[PDB]
């Protein structure tokens, strides 16, 4: 035996979701999916300069 | 069925005879094998997709 009112203006921003890129930490790394290296057994980046 | 020759003599008066009998068959269940393991396992089915 009560009232909920809600408020319209400033809402509460439960759990802000932070998204890896636009962050500044990412320059730092170039990334793809090797969606196979669950089943990769040894992988190795080469780039030869 | 065997048959028989009808004999004169003092032989004994010779009287058909008949031969009944049942065999049984035989099982020996033959085996044969496979190996798949894990990366290969779920390479096939939905898991790659």
């Amino acid at each position: 035996d009560v009232e909920f009112d809600a408020l319209l203006g400033s809402y509460c921003n439960t759990l802000s979701l932070v998204r890896f890129l636009e962050l500044g930490l990412s320059v730092a790394c170039v990334c793809t999916k090797f969606p196979e290296l669950a089943y990769m057994n040894e992988g190795r980046v080469q780039f030869e300069v | 069925h065997q048959p028989l020759i009808a004999r004169d003599g003092p032989h004994p008066v010779e009287q058909p005879v008949h031969n009944y009998m049942t065999k049984v068959i035989d099982r020996r269940a033959l085996n044969a094998a496979f190996s798949l393991a894990t990366e290969a396992i779920a390479l096939l089915t939905g898991e790659a997709l």
